[PDB]
């Protein structure tokens, strides 16, 4: 929050109307990890006006990407959630940059998910991880 | 040859008895966990901090018991530390041949 | 948290089957702080 704080200051008074635009990632546990440090920059953001003028925030919940192991990819894929590659992600995720999403996100905080199957708590991750 | 394995008595105990054997062997470390294990499922405490440590009072399921000298020196925790002691030295003794 | 690994540790190996009690207070944005607060 201090980068976009920086990032939002330094084209401010050349360039009005000229607005940033920010994509954060949420990595059961874990997501809930995400959502708590989700729900500091969203609550600032609905707090300090100063933020409203130059930054437009957008969240994306991560699912599972298979890089960065073979074990876990075949127990999700029996568990029947729906994995990703790393440019599979990275198109469903940066295809939230586009102008209708940042006109969308100008007025709320856009909150998508991209997770294939894990919203769903079936499996935990110690239990893949005495399995693997 | 024909031995005698005798067990002695009171007044034996002190703080810190056998924790040298519970150091070397592994079979004795077993039976130091099984003990502990059980005792603290059954009884209410924990027969290795009574021994390693002598604490002022501890609270057993649901009374407490109290001796100024020590704890470990009244009688139902001198036997179980006899208990213990005499069990793991054999056991160690036993698995050395 | 420290405090109360703190507490938790002080009577432990003397006292089993002994369990500490923590009491939370939680006070819109800022139940939303108080909320964050609290899922650690």
């Amino acid at each position: 929050q201090r980068l976009i704080g920086g990032l939002s200051t330094i084209g401010a008074e050349r360039d009005i109307a000229s607005r940033l635009h920010v994509v954060l990632p949420g990595s059961d546990g874990a997501y809930g990890e995400a959502k708590s440090a989700l729900d500091a920059v969203v609550s600032r953001w609905h707090a300090e006006s100063s933020w409203a003028a130059r930054v437009s925030l957008a969240h994306a919940l991560i699912g599972w990407t298979r890089g960065t192991n073979d074990a876990i990819v075949a127990a999700v894929e029996e568990a029947g959630v729906t994995t990703y590659s790393t440019d599979e992600m990275a198109a469903l995720l940066l295809d939230l940059c586009d102008a209708e999403s940042k006109v969308a996100a100008a007025r709320s905080p856009i909150k998508a998910d991209l997770t294939g199957g894990l919203a769903e708590a079936n499996l935990d991750m110690a239990e893949l991880a005495a399995k693997a | 040859p024909k031995t005698v394995y005798a067990f002695p008595g009171q007044g034996i105990q002190h703080k810190g008895m056998g924790m040298e054997v519970r150091a070397r062997s592994k079979a004795a470390r077993k039976v130091w966990d099984t003990a502990d294990k059980f005792t603290r499922d059954t009884l209410g405490f924990s027969v290795l901090h009574v021994v390693r440590d002598n604490p002022t009072s501890i609270i057993a399921s649901g009374v407490h018991y109290h001796h100024p000298d020590g704890v470990l020196y009244l009688t139902q925790f001198t036997q179980v530390a006899m208990a213990t002691v005499a069990a793991a030295q054999v056991a160690e003794m036993r698995e050395q041949g």
